[PDB]
DNA sequence: AGTACCTAGCTTAAGCCTCAATAA
RNA sequence: UAACUAGGGAACCCACU
DNA sequence: TTATTGAGGCTTAAGCAGTGGGTTCCAGGTACT
């Protein structure tokens, strides 16, 4: 811009930028040619380069961290910003240059999701590891005693297998652990026979399972017995497991194919993850397609592409011309062959190498199912929580459009008998649940001296709560069966 | 209205109170229609004249403009227990205490809190048991 | 955190090639010709190499907790 | 959690059987050829096989399903000429052209290796 | 007189449907043949295909007063 | 349990009496002790009293020897030493003490006076207002046989009430419960209070309703509300203690207050102005009013919705080989939900060896039920004399396939958010789902989740199957449409498939074939024989068609001219849809023949050959077209995103016009050249005139674009399939992404006349203003990233308050009209038993089974309608050419024929002028249930109509037929005046559009059908007809509230802010505004206006 | 020492204040 | 000579559609 | 002339789409022995 040449449109120029490129933060700083993306797409890599599995940091193994995700093989991009050399993410990247086409394939990656090779995800392609730490104390109020719990003096042990516990109350690392497995023995003694001390021992989470990878004995600040427990789980990509480009372009996986299932180039190359093209032209990631080609050409040539946003020297023509200097196609197009039939596509793909991040969203952490399990205190509902076995909430907008269908008898059974089945007995003189005495058939009602007429009504116990709770309000809801 | 060369047949408000207060229920409907019609089908969308109707219809029974609020829908007779349901439970069911209001136990969200049927699609009749119809069976 | 034994996409033998690689690198070859010394001829399995981050060498900075 | 264990996309579990033979009802001389713990690589070779028969009015495989492993594999003849024979032939001559395809490969071998 | 539809309404075909594959799976004597079929759910729309389910609907009008009708008596959509 | 059951069908309120209280209490003296434990046991009359309920599990309750499974609870009470008020009956409180004397207990207005009558009789049966008109006239009363003591005005001052007369003293609840205490029961009655249920003295606090421990469940950990009855007791023993002790004289106030305040706040911890009833620990107690008035509260937290049993949630993932009704569910879920399946002599075996195989094999079982409620676990493994099953049992077995769930995405917004499904187990962990089904439920695959719901009884799976199942619902009642259409890949590949150039070898088709589950197994015959055996795409497709529906269409790419010029039926580009016999003649297919349209192919599948062979349709597409999608492929990439040189020399040529233009429109503003438009300043004319410009270029630039264009261009091919993206798109990545506006104008001044410091002040130009000229392949300039990034920033604050203010809407239009439906009269009506409509939508017809026609009798001129639809009874040769001969014969000499032909022709005319009145604007384009021209098509089609040959149809026959079957269409059933005018009324359109359509002349000439498809034509008129009527019982209400607002979540004021503006009743609308209409001269004249 | 125990913005309905016809 | 369950609340933060 | 009863302007609650996971916190203070 200070150039006397032209008009140059100004000649007071006060000062420079330094480099164009400097407004953004850490996160869109990842985003290869984010010039070339639309914003909301931008917004949306930097909101998700944040849920990528990589190594978050050099010294996980010393880290107790709950919640810990690391990759096995992060790569550090093949098209990568200048910003990138000072965020440190060519020393811990967050993802892996994968071969991808842009294809049309069995219909299984439509509508943002993907199909991956199954035969590359048995080579370790987005391989990670799931670290959960469990901690717990002992104390000293009632005393808690870190101890291998036993059934001939020990009060509310669970059906689990309370071998795998050492002499110290506490698994050893390499053990194999599933979901309602007792990781840390805790007893805590009655305050007043058969069973002297209750159990109140720590499990793993219901859903998850692994290796117990480390455990750690200590003092806390109170100067009591501490111990940390680190769970190990190897989680294999699979179907449902949510994956990201670096531009908005999120997809869960929708199928794995083997090798010999996947399309093929001439060269023999099948995609690692195919996508479909009905993500592109809505989202308009055109920075997708041009850093799927300047890889191509790095992976090619040698070389680590540059892709920091506000560069002239950097455009598809001069990239598609070095790209045709390698015996491809220059708009990065391929003839790939059907891997079921071997006929070639009539279609030439656009694939090549691009950069995506396994997300921290896997479906076996989402996966949730209840038949009968545990139910609330209060009110005599399914809890709340996959770990705690909780049932799924059917709430107003279902219930009105379960209104809108018709549906009645579903309506009645999930918002009565799938969650609170409950009975009360009513006088009939007066609308106030009554005395029942089931065994000894003496159902009587005082207040209105009522010994006979006393109905039975089935009713959900959240609204025999309501309305013992009116009656505390001094309401009387008087159920009438007449 | 009133002015010369002013149209007094076609000239309209987008205000539905003034035309409520001015032209009457029926043309209120009428007018709430309209501005319904529009504000749906501006951007190309199209919905039923069915649903359109219904709600002008719903808003404008009463002879008033009933909101679509705590203060057109909690003040009429629809017993405590659905108006409860909707906004400020525990005043509507004070006043219903203060007054010895009677629920009649008629529409959908009594009977789901009762756990009663519906009277909604399959609860709006009752099954019998024809004795005659049995007699050739086997 | 270290170098993978097969290429990813077609599964050529990668993990011979890391330490000779960068004995490559420090014998001044440029990374293609160091990828094109290593019979690398795919772009799969060059990027397996032109990619890779060795964390493990990271990693053995920390001294063990038994020994 | 819910993965197959790999085996099952070519291991017959105790109870199947590896081949079944179904009639097509609504046209004649057609069969339905269920195929258990095969895929794409086996039935494409025996549709191809099936369509160089003159005698076979119809050849065409599928896979129902991808996460299971069967393939359903339907022959139409000629009333002259049963779908049954027709597979049997069409698996006939694979065999017979593979077989010659290896000793042809074997003899080019031994001729790049002896130069 | 009736004055109601001739026609059956699909929430009368829902809940008819249900009440008989219940009675069946709890061992009602069924009023048609059964060809192996096992499903009362099936049997219910073989009997409802038949006009031979012996329910007969109790149509309330919105005055107080009902109608009582038969499944024979109703027209079956399908 | 000996007592009977049967439900509740009223619900008395009232408030419960002190003696009512005292006298069903457990707890005989009442409460008394603060603690809630004495000696490591519970304390009778304390706070946990072990006959309020039961202590801990497995023990008994004292009152009732239930544990606590089946111990409801059971009440006590605490009697208090001097009353109080509530706190929720302070207001009801205020108002009737002004409406009473204060020293009479006597009504302020005499009750035989003429407008207590006037009260009664308008307040007739209701209390509410009854109280607020004796209220309104008791206001400014002062004297009462009445005495003439001036009554006091009552002032509120938080919980406290003072009495001044105009003195003022401490208004005591004492003294208001004696106020109130001898009040008549007459008075009772016109305060619209029923002494019966609630009598004025009840609503001041005497005695304190403690609530059994049900309701206060104690962890060690007691309750908060436990807490605040432990503050109250304490409290009140320490009033008891002064009282008959201490005898202070303001000490005794000073604990009155308290007390009162602690049961305030454990009724209601919210007031106005007062301090909040707080812990050592620093946390607002929880009142009863706050455990009942939010959304996570008891009513709409736990009635109106609640947490289920048998649900399942996992991420979804697309299935293309699953049928529309199916849902692939993961085995570790169906091993986990299950079903309680009766056991009957036909199921003995299978249900034993499900129980044999118990809950660790996935097909089992998990419970066995018996006869008498007992229950036998199979997790936990019993001897085979348990295992035994006999008649009678209830075996919970897994879920298997083909069971039926509910399948449900959140938010649900309408009746297709939750559809019912039949189960599939596949391998891993998802679920799966056809792609036709995302559109209806609004769901892709980047990382949505999905509630399945498995009904648990028999009558419950059946009403899903017969009301709920995705086939049933393809068409919804909102919009008279399909919701489910082809999805991207198919869409793409079916606009691709359906080309003319699509030539198919035989083992192609072959292989396609096998993916038809409706194919009858008959190979076609090529559509080219020669040189080789060569079968097209639209033979294919033909195939997939089911039936014989008749359908005409329009492709994305049909030029407006060709169907005036040549070649309109023979189209050179292919472009014309035309579906004759269920096959496909010609025509490209894309989503506005297989898309959610109204009139598209499977909305005409629907319609005509029902919801099951419509999902096999849907089926059929989907796995034909990705099977063949595999051959061809479909792909995007760098090639698809260029241009050739000339267009980008083009769109620079434009951009630099367009900036010069801009750059000549600041310099003629900035000489003060320009002059302004009228009706706006300088600066809205100059932002007008650089926005006109702007504009111009963008459109010119896209269309430049557009030009440029191969037709192996896959960004052409996804937008003229219609599958995803926009010429927009195509646009904004090729030549020139454009203005970026922040609220509707361009990029403001946030700096000092700058929008950036990179410009200089006051730079209009349009780089300064947020003027993209560069495309996506180019490359954004870092000003216009930054301006771009503003735009999308704007597009994100939009969508988020967008849910969140459409969700309010959407909840408060659900709940004015849940209860609103068509009764069994036709009628509609809501709760409260008042009719809304006397048929529903005013004709009686359901809203999913009618479609858009058109009424060719209100726009023609009066010649042309004579022309068109009067019969020419006097033209012979046409007649002949027309009608056989013996029908020309009979025509020509029956007089009688004649003249009827002549009344049909005059009640049309009728109908027109009664068209015309009733739609002033030309708009034909009606919502009707049958569809008369597809039905004469069809009957056409059917019957092997020659249009070529003269019919063997009677006119008069066509006059006859038509007057029965407008008899037998009835919507309102009655012989009555009354009864025949609403028939009349009901069915007039439709009636009007049958004559029109079915009339004589255009039988005679156009349609040309013959006797038989003529009676085949009125029966499956009425039949349609019939299958239109809106079903008795149908939540009309519920479906119009979803119909009106599920438009609202995706969208002078506009939107949703003009939308909440109507459904409220707001006195201040943002955009006020009349349309005013003028007469005469100055309608026309400008200077007038 | 261990511990008993006693204590930011919106819209809208509803309630509450000063100035003008009207009979005393 | 298998003696069979789950547990609270209040606030905040983050993520997801 | 003058109170007297009717109708226009001020504060203050009551609302404000859903699903999971994690973290912290739910008590010191002198007496007294
Ligand atoms: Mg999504
Ligand atoms: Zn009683
Ligand atoms: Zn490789
Ligand atoms: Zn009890
Ligand atoms: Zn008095």
């Amino acid at each position: 811009d200070l150039q006397e040449k032209e008009v140059a449109y100004c000649s007071t120029y006060t000062h420079c930028e330094i480099h164009p490129s400097m407004i953004l933060g850490v996160c869109a700083s990842i985003i290869p040619f984010p010039d070339h993306n639309q914003s909301p797409r931008n917004t949306y890599q930097s909101a998700m380069g944040k849920q990528a599995m990589g190594v978050y940091i050099t010294n996980f193994h010393v880290r107790m961290d709950t919640l810990a995700h690391v990759l096995y093989y992060p790569q550090k991009p093949l098209v990568t910003t200048r910003s990138m050399e000072y965020l440190r993410f060519r020393e811990l990247p967050a993802g892996i240059n994968s071969i991808v086409a842009i294809a049309s394939y069995t219909g299984y990656n439509q509508e943002d999701s993907v199909i991956m090779n199954r035969s590359a995800v048995d080579r370790g392609f987005f391989r990670s590891v799931f670290y959960r730490s469990y901690k717990e104390q002992e104390s000293k109020k009632q005393e808690e005693v870190f101890e291998k719990p036993t059934r001939e003096t020990c009060q509310g042990m669970r059906h689990a297998i309370y071998d795998k516990l050492d002499d110290d109350g506490l698994i050893a690392p390499g053990v194999r652990v599933s979901g309602d497995d007792v990781i840390i023995g805790k007893t805590v003694t009655l305050p007043e026979r058969r069973y002297t001390k209750r159990d109140c021992s720590t499990f793993l989470r219901t859903s998850e399972t692994g290796i117990v990878d480390q455990v750690m004995v200590t003092l806390n600040q109170e100067g009591y017995k501490f111990c940390k427990i680190r769970v190990r789980s190897v989680r294999i990509p699979q179907i449902g497991d949510k994956f990201a480009s670096r531009h908005g372009q999120k997809g869960t996986c929708g199928i794995q194919y083997r090798q010999e299932d996947m399309p093929f180039t001439c060269e023999g190359i099948t995609p690692d993850i195919i996508i479909n093209p009905h993500a592109i032209p809505s989202r308009m990631t055109i920075g997708h397609l041009i850093e799927c080609l300047q890889g191509k050409v790095s992976a090619n040539k040698g070389e680590i592409g540059d892709a920091t946003p506000f560069n002239d020297a950097v455009n598809v023509q001069k990239i598609s011309n070095l790209l045709s200097d390698y015996g491809y196609h220059l708009r990065g197009n391929e003839v790939l062959y059907n891997g079921f039939t071997g006929r070639k596509i009539t279609s030439q793909i656009f694939i090549g190498p691009t950069y995506y991040q396994r997300l921290k969203h896997m479906v076996d952490d989402k996966i949730h199912s209840r038949a009968r399990g545990p139910i609330q205190i209060l009110n005599r509902q399914p809890m709340e929580g996959r770990s705690r076995d909780g049932g799924l909430r059917f709430g107003e907008m279902e219930r009105d459009c379960q209104i809108a269908h018709g549906a009645a008898q579903f309506l009645r059974e999930r918002l009565f008998e799938a969650s609170d089945p409950y009975q009360v007995h009513v006088c009939n003189l007066c609308g106030i649940m009554a005395i029942a005495n089931t065994r000894t058939h003496t159902y009587e009602c005082r207040g209105c001296r009522n010994k006979t007429q006393i109905s039975l009504v089935r009713m959900p116990y959240a609204c025999k709560l309501l309305f013992q709770e009116l009656m505390s309000m001094s309401i009387a809801p008087r159920m009438m069966s007449v | 209205l009133s002015e010369k060369d002013v149209d007094p047949v076609r000239t309209t408000s987008n205000d539905i109170v003034e035309i409520f207060t001015v032209l009457g229920i029926e043309a209120v409907r009428k007018a709430l229609e309209r501005e319904l019609y529009h504000v749906i089908s501006f951007d190309g969308s199209y919905v039923n004249y069915r649903h359109l109707a219904l709600l002008c219809d719903t808003m404008t029974c009463r002879g008033h403009l009933m909101a679509i609020t705590r203060h057109g829908v909690n003040r009429q007779d629809t017993g405590p227990l659905m108006k409860c349901s909707f906004e400020e439970t525990v005043d509507v069911l004070m006043e219903a205490a203060a007054h010895g209001e009677s629920d009649p136990m008629k529409g959908v969200s009594e009977n789901i809190m009762l756990g009663q049927l519906a009277p909604a699609g399959t609860g709006c009749f009752d099954l019998l048991l024809d004795a005659e119809k049995c007699k050739y069976g086997m | 955190m270290i170098i993978p034994v097969r290429c990813f996409t077609c599964g050529k033998i990668v993990g011979n090639k890391w330490e000779a690689y960068l004995g490559l690198l420090q014998a001044e070859y440029t990374e293609g010709d160091a990828l094109d010394a290593l019979g690398l001829k795919r772009y799969c399995c060059r990027r397996m190499l032109l990619a890779h981050v060795d964390l493990i060498e990271k990693l053995l900075n920390y001294a063990p907790l038994e020994k | 959690m819910n993965a197959p264990p790999a085996f099952e996309s070519f291991l017959l579990f105790e109870g199947e059987k590896k081949i079944t033979i179904n009639k097509d009802t609504k046209v004649p001389n057609a069969c339905l050829f269920t195929i258990n713990k095969e895929d794409h690589t086996l039935g494409n070779i025996i549709k191809s096989q099936l369509l160089k028969d003159p005698q076979v009015l119809f050849a065409g495989y599928k896979v129902p399903h991808p996460l299971e492993h069967k393939i359903i594999i339907r022959v139409q003849t000629t009333p002259d000429y049963s779908p049954q024979e027709a597979f049997t032939n069409a698996i006939t001559d694979l065999i017979s052209e593979l077989s010659l395809l290896e000793e042809r490969f074997r003899v080019a071998i031994k001729d790049k290796q002896e130069g | 007189k009736r004055i109601t539809t001739p026609y059956m309404t699909k929430y009368e075909r829902a809940r008819v449907l249900g009440t008989r594959a219940l009675q069946i799976a709890m061992c009602a004597p069924v009023m048609v043949e059964l060809e192996g079929e096992t499903d009362p759910l099936l049997i219910a729309m073989k009997e409802l295909k038949a006009r031979k389910i012996p329910i007969i609907i109790r149509r309330y009008l919105p005055d107080g007063s009902y109608e009582d009708w038969g499944v024979d008596e109703l027209i079956i959509s399908d | 349990s000996a007592c009977p059951l049967r439900t509740i069908k009223r619900v008395q309120f009232g408030v419960l009496s002190p003696d009512e209280l005292k006298r069903m209490s457990v707890t005989e003296g009442g409460i008394k002790y603060p603690e809630t434990t004495e000696g490591g046991r519970p304390k009778l009359g304390g706070l946990m009293d072990p006959r309020q309920g039961v202590i801990e599990r497995t023990g008994r309750c004292q009152t009732c020897a239930g544990n606590m499974t089946e111990c409801p609870g059971h009440f006590g009470h605490i009697e208090l030493a001097k009353p109080v008020f509530h706190v929720g009956f302070l207001v009801k409180t205020m108002k009737v003490l002004r409406c009473v004397c204060f020293f009479c207990s006597k009504l302020l207005v005499d009750s035989n006076n003429p407008k207590i009558k006037d009260i009664l009789a308008k307040s007739k049966g209701q209390p509410k207002k009854r109280l607020t008109h004796v209220y309104d006239l008791c206001k400014g009363k002062n004297i009462c046989g009445g005495c003439g003591r001036y009554q006091p005005r009552i002032r509120r001052s938080g919980l406290e009430l003072y009495a001044e007369w105009k003195k003022k003293i401490l208004l005591s609840p004492e003294r208001v419960h004696e106020i109130f205490k001898r009040i008549s029961d007459e008075e009772c009655f016109v305060l619209g209070m029923e002494p019966r249920y609630a009598r004025p003295e009840w609503m001041i606090v005497t005695v304190l309703p403690v609530p059994p421990l049900s309701v206060r469940p104690a962890v060690r950990n007691q309750d908060d509300l436990t807490h605040k009855l432990a503050d109250i007791v304490k409290i009140n023993n320490q009033l008891r203690r002064n009282e008959q002790n201490g005898a202070a004289a303001h000490v005794i106030a000073e604990d009155v207050k308290l007390l009162q305040f602690h049961v305030a706040t454990m009724v209601d911890n919210e007031l106005p102005g007062l301090p909040r009833a707080m812990q050592k620990s620093g946390r607002p107690l929880k009142s009863l009013k706050q455990r009942l008035k939010g959304k996570e509260g008891r009513v709409r937290g736990n009635l109106m919705g609640k947490r289920v049993d048998f649900s399942a949630r996992t991420v979804i993932t697309p299935d293309p080989n699953l049928s529309i009704d199916q849902v692939g569910v993961p085995r570790s879920i169906a091993a986990n939900m299950t079903f309680a399946e009766i056991v009957t002599p036909f199921n003995i075996d299978r249900l034993q060896e499900l129980v044999r195989r118990g809950n660790s094999q996935y097909p089992g079982a998990k419970y066995i039920i018996r006869d008498n409620g007992d229950r036998i676990d199979l997790r936990f493994h019993p001897k085979p004399s348990d295992l035994h099953l006999q008649t009678g049992y209830k075996v919970e077995r897994h879920m298997c396939d083909g069971d039926i769930v509910i399948f449900n995405r959140q938010p649900t917004l309408h009746k297709m958010s939750m559809m019912g499904h039949r189960v599939r187990i596949l391998p891993w962990s998802t679920f799966r789902l056809n792609l036709s089904v995302t559109t209806p439920y609004n769901a892709d695959f980047d990382g949505d989740e999905m509630n399945l719901h498995l009904p648990q009884s028999l009558e419950t799976r059946a009403e899903i199957q017969e009301l709920a199942m995705v086939p049933r619902m393809i068409v919804t009642p909102q919009s008279n449409r399909p919701v489910m259409g082809i999805v991207q890949d198919t869409l793409t590949a079916v606009r691709k498939f359906t080309k003319r150039d699509v030539f198919l070898e035989r083992g192609e088709v072959m292989n396609l074939l096998m993916f038809l589950s409706t194919w009858d197994g008959k190979v076609p015959q090529p559509a080219i024989l020669k040189p080789r055996p060569l079968w097209t795409g639209k033979q294919i497709f033909s195939l997939i068609i089911p039936g014989h529906i008749n359908c005409i269409r329009t492709h994305s790419t049909h030029p407006d001219d060709e169907d005036s010029g040549p070649y309109k039926h023979i189209s050179p580009g292919d472009t014309k849809v035309v579906v004759e016999n269920g096959e496909l003649i010609m025509g490209i297919l894309c989503k506005k023949s297989l898309g959610t349209s109204a009139g598209s192919l499977v909305h005409i599948s629907y319609l005509e050959m029902g919801h099951d062979i419509t999902r096999l349709f849907y089926s059929n597409i989907q796995t034909v077209i990705n099977n063949w999608l595999l051959i061809e492929g479909h792909t995007i990439g760098i090639g698809d995103s260029i241009a050739d040189s000339k267009t980008y020399q083009d769109i620079q040529n434009t951009i630099k016009k367009a900036k010069q233009d801009v750059i000549e429109v600041i310099e003629k503003a900035h000489n003060n050249e320009l002059e302004p438009t009228p009706g706006n300043t300088l600066r809205q004319t100059f932002e007008n005139q650089v926005n006109r410009i702007l504009n111009d270029a963008r459109d010119k630039t896209g269309s430049s674009a557009q030009k440029s264009l191969s037709e192996y261009n896959n960004f052409k091919s996804m937008v003229v399939s219609g599958a995803k993206g926009s010429k927009i798109n195509i646009s904004q990545v090729i030549a020139v992404v454009g203005q970026q506006n922040v609220e509707g104008k361009r990029i403001p001044f946030g700096f000092k006349h700058r929008t950036l410091p990179h410009f200089i002040k006051d730079d209009y130009g349009p780089e300064s203003r947020g003027f993209v000229e560069n495309s996506y392949l180019a490359g954004l300039t870092p000003t216009e990233f930054f301006f771009h990034a503003m735009g999308g920033r704007e597009g994100l604050i939009d969508t988020a308050v967008k849910t969140a203010e459409t969700g309010y809407i959407q909840r408060r239009l659900i709940k004015s009209m849940e209860s609103v439906m068509v009764k069994y009269d036709a009628t509609v009506r809501n709760s409260i038993n008042q009719v809304v409509q006397l048929r529903y939508g005013e004709d009686g017809l359901a809203g999913e089974s009618v479609e858009f026609q058109n009424l060719a009798t209100l726009k023609p001129s009066n010649k042309a309608f004579e022309k068109k639809f009067r019969f020419d009874y006097t033209n012979e040769r046409a007649l002949r050419r027309t009608l056989q001969e013996d029908l020309v014969k009979d025509v020509l000499s029956n007089a009688h024929i004649q003249n009827e032909l002549e009344r049909e022709f005059e009640r049309m005319r009728e109908d027109r002028e009664v068209l015309r009145v009733i739609f002033p604007t030309g708009d034909s384009k009606v919502v009707l249930p049958c569809n008369l021209l597809r039905m004469i098509w069809n009957a056409q089609k059917i019957f092997h109509i020659n249009p070529r040959l003269p019919s063997d149809l009677h006119p008069i026959k066509v006059v006859e037929g038509v007057k029965e079957l407008s008899k037998k269409l009835v919507i309102v059933n009655g012989d009555d005046p009354l009864s025949r005018q609403a028939q009349e009324n009901a069915t007039l359109l439709f009636n009007i559009h049958l004559r029109s359509t079915l009339c004589s002349r255009r039988m005679a000439e156009e349609f040309r059908l013959s006797g038989e498809a003529f009676d085949w034509l009125l029966g499956e008129i009425e039949s349609k007809f019939n299958q239109a009527i809106a079903h008795p019982g149908e939540m009309v209400g519920a479906l119009a509230a979803q119909s009106l607002g599920e438009p609202a979540t995706q969208m002078v004021t506009l939107g949703v802010p003009r939308l909440k503006e109507l459904i409220n009743i707001s006195k201040k609308p943002k955009t006020p505004s009349l349309t005013v209409f003028l007469l005469g001269q100055s309608a026309r004249d400008a200077e007038r206006a």
